[PDB]
C-alpha cells in the first residue's frame, strides 16, 4: 500500500492482538505478549466514524422518483419524465459507487499511514538505543523490563536514561 | 540477542470483501454494508394507516361509482392508493375521462375525501333521473354510476336543465360531469326529445361546453354510445353552474378534499396484509436503518435512498493480512 | 550541547475553520470562503437598464390595455419584468387567456416591443366600436381594454366583420384577439343582433375558430359573460385575417418584437430602487466575485452559481497548531 | 495527519515564522532566529493556487433554474419541472460540498507531505554530521556558523567538508 | 570508494501531457487518451441497414403520399430516418397535422411499415373520388396525396359517407384522415353540395369529430382552403369508423407497424454514402473503442458516451523527468 | 511529489532503463548496468490497469440525448427538455473531467510511493552494511559482486553474511 507498512515491511497482521487496530508485541526476560496502542486506534476510530457519517450525510438529499401517468398522446412527455428519473438515478448510482471506491482506497491507505506513523514515533524515540531489524521490530541494546516497555508504548521512553548503557553494549 | 519491541496491526478471520480504485475483492478486518437489498414481500399499513385498496376498480370506477365498486362508496383516510395495472371496473358505460392523468396526480397529495351530496337527484323535478344501461347492469337490470345522474326526457319533454352549487364546504371540491354522445338519432330522440343540444358548465374560472356527437362506433360493453367525463376542482365559495338542453350526465355528489398530504398511487396486483411499515415499495415493505436500498425506485413513506447498485460496502477496518 | 537546525511550519492567530472527510471543525492558518451569502435587499437596474415594473398589473392587463394599466401604454426597453404574485389588474372584463403561460415564456426572450396600430378602429365603418363595460369602468363610465375593440351592432345590423393585416413591420408580431361568451340571449341580441355567430382567425399556419357560448355563470367583477382571449406570433410578411358574424373582440394593435435577449419575469411584491447591479435575485441584488451563492435559485444577469449549502470554505493554509 | 510531521513529530507550529508556510529555526554561537524556506513555500503556493482555480473552473457550467409558469391543468408538467430543477440543484450542492471536503483533506495532507519532505531533504544532506533529536531538530557534531546554516537552508551543505571534524567529535 | 546500488525510475522521450489538481500540463512517460474526437464525415448504413432517406420530403409528405414523394410509396426496413431541417415537400395542399410531433416520436421506435389498402377507393360508389388540386399538380394536372381520398359530390349529391375497417393485420396500425376547411361557400357547394357538414371518426377509445370552417385565409401554394389531418394508432382487432356529410379526406391505406426497435430521426441536409458503421452522428460516423466522444450529442447506434470536453487524458505512467 | 522520491531525492529518471517503471543501477568490479524491478512494476501495472477499467466502467450508464420535436405552442416543454438534456450533459462532463484530474494526481503519487517503497525495502535490508548517499544510491562497505547484487534486487540479501566484513571496513 501507499505507506509501505501494512502487507509491507510489516509482513503480516497479528491474530493475537484482539483489542485494537495497531499496537505492539514485546519480548523480554519477564516474557512476551500483545497490546493495542489505544491512542492511535482511538484517533483512527474517530476518523473512520466521521468518514462514514460524511458519505451518508452528503447523500441525504438525492433524487426521488415520483409516480406519474401519461396518456397515449403524451409519449414525448412520458419519455422526458422517464429519461429524467432514469438520469438522476444513474447520477446517484455513479456518485454512491464512486465515492465508495475512492473512500475505500483512502481508508486502507489511512490505516497504513497510521501504522507507519506509530512505527516512526517509536523509532524516533528509541534512536540508537536499539537495532532496527527491518520487519517492524526493534532490538534493544539495554535490558528493557516491563516498566521500560510501558514507557515506550505510552511515548515517555527516556533516551538519556539508557544512553550510556546502550552505547557501551553496542560497541564491545 | 537483546529484548525486542515490535509494531504491528490487527488481523482476524474476516472474509468481508471491498473494492477500491486500484484493486477489487480486498479482504478487510471490518466493513460496513450500506445497501439494503431485502423487503418483506408484503403490502402493509404505512405508519398505522391502511392504503385504499381499489381491488378491481380504477380511480374513475371509484369516483363515478361504477356499481361493481360499491364497497368504495364511503372510504376512510388512506396512506397510499393501490391500483391494478388494468382494472376491469372503470367506465362501465364506455367513454373517456378528460385530464384523467392530471386527476390521478392530484390524488398524490390527497389522503381523504368527504363525499358531499351537492345536487340531490330528487330536485330534478322537470326530468327523468332513473335512466341506466345494461352496460352498468346490477342483478340483471339496467343501472348506472352511483354518483352520477342520467337526465332524460319526461312526458316527452326535456326543458332546459339548470343546476347550481356554491362550494360552502370549507375546502376545494372535486366535481365530475359528463356528456352522452349517442350512437344514433333514435337514441337521441328516445332519451332527450331535443336535437341540437349542448352541455354547459361554468364557474368563476371555467367555461366549458359540449355539443353531443351522434356517430356509429364499435360496441364497447355492448354500447356504441359514449360518455365523455370532465372534472374541476371547485374553489371555496365559488359556484358551479350546469346548463343543458340534453345529454348531460350530472354529478349528484362532490368530493371535498378533507385531508391533504404526501401520498401516491402504487401499481400492484397484490392485496393488503396485516403488517406495518414506515417504507412501502411495490415489491414489499422495507425495514432498515441503512442509507441506501436497491429494492424498487417507486417507494412511499420514510425511505432510504434508491440506487441501482448490486453492492455498496465501505471499508472501515484495514487490509486483513494472513499471519507470518 | 551542539548547534541546532530545526524544520517547522507556520502558525498564526487564525480561527478559520474547515471540514474534511476525517474531521470536522479544523482550524487552519488560511482559508478561502467560496460561497456568497449576502445581497442588498433591493430590486435594481441590471447593467444600467431598468426592469419593467408592472405594479398591480398582470402581463395580460398590460398587453390587453386594462385601463388601470395606462402607465404601461408605451414602455421602453427592459432588462427583466417584475410581476406580483396575484396582480389585481388583469382581465377587468372577466374570462380566460389561452396559452397564457406560453406567452409569458415568450417574454423571457423579449426585451422590448413596439406597439403598432395594425387595425385602426376608425376603419370599422359598418360596426359600432365604442362598446365598453362597467367591469372596465373609467371615471364612473363604462370603458374597455385600450388595445382591443368591442365590435357591436350598428343600426340594428351586424354585417360580416372582416379585417386583415400583413406583417410588414420587419419582425415577428404578437397579436391578441378575443371572443365574447355572453350570459344570455338578450345580451347576444342587444349587442350583436345575430344569433348563431362565429369568430374566425387565419394566417398561413393558424386556423382557429370560435362559436360563442351563451350560458349562466357566477358574476366576476359584476359580469356573468366572459371574454376568451387567444394570441399568435404573426411571422414577417404573413397576413392575419379576422372574420366574424358577431362576438369578435378585435385587436387594434400588434406588438412588434423590437428587441430580443435573455430576460425573464421575476415574481416580487417590491418596487424598483435607485441602484445598479450585474446580478438580480427576487430577494435583492448580488455583488460578489465569489463562484457560488446561496441567496435564491431564480436569478437574472451575470450570476454566481447557486447551491443550497450553508457553507463552502476551502482550506488553503495548513492546520493551525498551538505553540509548544 | 497522513505524513506524520504536522501536529506529529514536529509537535507545534511557529508563531515567529511569519514569512512562509515551512522553514527553519537555527541556533548557533552567533545567535538564533526563524526563516521561511522560499522554494518549498512557493511550490506549495503555486499548487494551492491551481487547486482553487480547478475546483472553481470545473463548476462554471452547472445547472441554472429558469422561471416558468404552469396552469392548474398542468400539475404533472409543473412537478416534472420542479423535480428537475430541484434534482440538478441537489446534484450541484452535493458536488460542491463533496469536492470541498475531499480537497480540504488532500490540502492538509499536502502541507504535511511538504514539511516531511523538507525535513527529509535536510536530514539526507546532513547525514551523520548531526544527531536527529526526534522533534524536527538536528544537533550538529561540528560548529555551524551563519554561512554554514545558509548552505543547509539552500540545499548546498557540503558533507565532505565537515566529515572529518564531525566524526572525531562524535567519537571522543 | 565502494560498490554501489541505486534505485531509480523510467524516463523516455514522451511529450504526452496530462492535468492534475495541483499542476497543469505535466509530461508523463505513458498516458491514455480516452476521448474520441474524430468521425468520417459521412452518413452510413447502421449495421448493414440503410437509413430511410426522405430527401426533400417531410414525414407528413411521405405518409400522406405527396406526389413529389412517390419514390417513398413502398420502402424497406430502415435503421434511422434522415429528414432535412425544412423539407419542401410536406402538405402540398396546405393545412395542419394534429399531434405531428407525437407521430414523429412514435417513429423513433418503428423500423418498418407495411402499407395496407384498408379502404379501397373503388368502394366509395355513392361519391366522386377523383378530386385533386393544382396545389398537388402532377404533369400540369390537378392531383392529390396518393394515400388519401378526396370524397366529393356525385350527381349533385353527397349522401352520408361511411367506411369501416377492422384491424385484422396482426399489429397496431397507423391511420391518418383529414377534414377540408374551405375558403368560401361556392367551394363548399361545388365540392360537397351540403352545408353544415361534419367528419366523425370513432374507434373503441377515440371519438373525434370536426365541423369544417369556411373562412378567408392567405393563399399557401395557391390555396386559401386548408386540410387538417389527424391520426390514430388502431389497436389489433379494433375497428375504426368514418362518417361524414362532407369535407372528409379519407385514408385509402393504413401503415401496419411491421418492425419495432430503437431508431430515430436524424436532422441532416446530407445524403447516404456507401459506408458502414455501428455509431452514426449528424456530422458523420464514429469508429472507435474509446469510452467517450465529443463529436455530437445526438447519436444513433452503439455509441461511446458523449461529453463536452476538449480533452480527457488519463496518466498511466509516471512523471517524465529529464536526465541528470 | 507527495512521497518525495520522483523528481525528489532521486533527482531524475533513467533513459537507459527501458524494461520497466522502477528499478536499479548497480556498479561493481564486474561493471555496471540497469535492471527493472519486475515485482514492483507488475504490481503497479495491475493497479493502473484496474484504475482505468474502473473509471471507464463507472460511466457506462451516463445520460443519452434523445431527439424529440416540439411545436411553436410547446416552447416551455421544449426548453424543459433542452435544460434537462443540457443539465445531464454538464453533469457528466464535470464527472468525467473531475474524475480524471483527481485520478491523475493519485496516479502520479502512486508511482512516487512505489519508488520510495522500493528504496525503503532495499535500505531496510542493507542496514548499516552500506552508506546512504542521499541521491537514491547506497555505497557498500563490503565488495558486492553480481550475485550479491542479484540478492539485493530480489529481496534476499543476507545481512548476517556480510555483517562482519562491513563493520570492520566501516571502522578502520
Ligand atoms: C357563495 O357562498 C358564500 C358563503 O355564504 C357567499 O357569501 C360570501 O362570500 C364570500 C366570498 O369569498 C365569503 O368569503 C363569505 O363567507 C360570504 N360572506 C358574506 C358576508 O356573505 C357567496 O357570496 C356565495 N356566492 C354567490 C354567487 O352567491
Ligand atoms: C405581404 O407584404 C409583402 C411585402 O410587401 C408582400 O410582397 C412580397 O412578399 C414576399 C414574401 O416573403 C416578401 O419577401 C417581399 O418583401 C415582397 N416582395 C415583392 C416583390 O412583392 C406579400 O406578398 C404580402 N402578402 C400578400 C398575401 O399580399
Ligand atoms: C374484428 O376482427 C376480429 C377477428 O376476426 C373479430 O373476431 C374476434 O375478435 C376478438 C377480439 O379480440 C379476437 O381476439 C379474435 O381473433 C376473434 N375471435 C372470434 C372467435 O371471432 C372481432 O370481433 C371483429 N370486431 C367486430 C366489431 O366485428
Ligand atoms: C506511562 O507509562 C509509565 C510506565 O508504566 C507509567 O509509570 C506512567 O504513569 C505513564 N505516563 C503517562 C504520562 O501516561
Ligand atoms: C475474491 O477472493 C476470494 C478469496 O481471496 C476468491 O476465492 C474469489 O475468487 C474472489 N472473488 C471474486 C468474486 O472474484
Ligand atoms: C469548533 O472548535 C471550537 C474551538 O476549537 C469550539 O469552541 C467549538 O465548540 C467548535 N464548533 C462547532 C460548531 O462544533
Ligand atoms: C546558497 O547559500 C550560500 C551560503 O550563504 C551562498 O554563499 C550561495 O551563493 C548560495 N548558493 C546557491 C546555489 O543558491
Ligand atoms: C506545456 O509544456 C510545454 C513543454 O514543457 C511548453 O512548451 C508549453 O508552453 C506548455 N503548454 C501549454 C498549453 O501551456
Ligand atoms: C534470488 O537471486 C539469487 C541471486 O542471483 C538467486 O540465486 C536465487 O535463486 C533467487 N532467489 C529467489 C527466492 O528468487
Amino acid at each position: 500500500g501507499l505507506f509501505g507498512a501494512i502487507a509491507g515491511f510489516i509482513e503480516g497482521g497479528w491474530q493475537g492482538m484482539v483489542d485494537g487496530w495497531y499496537g505492539y508485541h514485546h519480548s523480554n526476560d519477564q516474557g512476551s505478549g500483545y497490546a493495542a496502542d489505544k491512542e492511535s486506534t482511538q484517533k483512527a476510530f474517530d476518523g473512520i466514524t466521521n468518514k462514514v457519517n460524511s458519505v451518508i450525510e452528503k447523500m441525504n438529499t438525492q433524487f426521488e422518483a415520483v409516480g406519474k401517468e401519461f396518456s397515449n398522446l403524451e409519449r414525448r412527455l412520458e419519455n422526458l419524465n422517464k429519461k429524467m428519473e432514469d438520469g438522476f438515478l444513474d447520477v446517484w448510482t455513479y456518485n454512491a459507487e464512486l465515492l465508495v471506491l475512492m473512500e475505500n482506497e483512502h481508508t486502507l491507505d489511512f490505516h497504513d499511514s497510521n501504522v507507519k506513523n506509530l512505527y516512526d514515533k517509536v523509532r524516533m524515540q528509541l534512536r540508537d538505543n536499539v537495532k532496527e531489524l527491518g520487519n517492524g521490530c526493534f532490538e534493544f541494546y539495554h535490558k528493557c523490563d516491563d516498566e521500560c516497555m510501558n514507557s515506550v508504548k505510552n511515548g515517555t521512553y527516556d533516551y538519556p536514561k539508557y544512553e550510556e548503557e546502550s552505547k557501551l553494549n553496542r560497541n564491545e | 540477542p537483546g529484548d525486542q519491541i515490535c509494531i504491528g496491526y490487527h488481523a482476524n478471520n474476516s472474509t468481508e470483501k471491498v473494492d477500491t480504485i486500484l484493486e477489487r475483492n480486498v479482504t478487510v478486518t471490518h466493513a460496513k454494508d450500506i445497501l439494503e437489498k431485502t423487503h418483506n414481500g408484503k403490502l402493509c399499513k404505512l405508519n398505522g394507516i391502511p392504503p385504499l385498496e381499489l381491488g378491481d376498480c380504477s380511480i374513475a370506477g371509484w369516483l363515478l361509482g361504477n356499481p361493481e365498486c360499491d364497497r368504495l362508496l364511503s372510504v376512510p383516510e388512506w396512506s397510499y392508493i393501490m391500483e391494478k395495472e388494468n382494472p376491469r371496473d372503470g367506465l362501465c358505460y364506455p367513454g373517456s375521462f378528460n385530464d384523467y392523468e392530471e386527476l390521478k396526480h392530484l390524488l398524490s397529495s390527497v389522503k381523504h375525501f368527504e363525499k358531499v351530496k351537492i345536487l340531490p337527484k330528487d330536485r330534478w323535478t322537470q326530468h327523468t333521473t332513473t335512466g341506466g344501461s345494461r352496460a352498468c347492469a346490477v342483478s340483471g337490470n339496467p343501472s348506472f354510476f352511483r354518483n352520477m345522474v342520467w337526465l332524460t326526457e319526461k312526458g316527452s319533454n326535456y326543458p332546459v336543465a339548470k343546476g347550481s352549487y356554491n362550494n360552502t364546504s370549507g375546502e376545494q371540491m372535486l366535481i365530475i360531469w359528463g356528456v352522452h354522445h349517442p350512437n344514433d338519432e333514435t337514441e337521441q330522440r328516445t332519451l332527450y326529445q331535443n336535437v341540437g343540444t349542448y352541455v354547459s358548465v361554468g364557474t368563476s374560472t371555467l367555461n366549458k361546453r359540449s355539443t353531443p356527437e351522434i356517430a356509429t362506433r364499435p360496441k364497447v360493453n355492448g354500447q356504441g354510445g359514449r360518455m365523455e367525463f370532465s372534472w374541476t376542482l371547485l374553489d371555496m365559495w365559488d359556484t358551479i353552474n350546469f346548463e343543458s338542453t340534453g345529454n348531460l350526465i350530472a354529478p349528484e355528489y362532490g368530493f371535498k378534499i378533507s385531508k391533504r398530504g404526501s401520498s401516491g398511487i402504487m401499481k400492484t396486483e397484490g392485496t393488503l396484509e396485516n403488517c406495518e411499515t414506515k417504507c412501502q415499495t411495490p415489491l414489499g415493505a422495507i425495514n432498515t436503518t441503512l442509507p441506501f436500498h436497491n429494492v424498487h425506485p417507486l417507494t412511499i413513506g420514510e425511505c432510504p435512498k434508491y440506487v441501482k447498485s448490486e453492492k455498496l460496502v465501505l471499508a472501515t477496518g484495514l487490509r486483513n493480512v494472513p499471519q507470518i
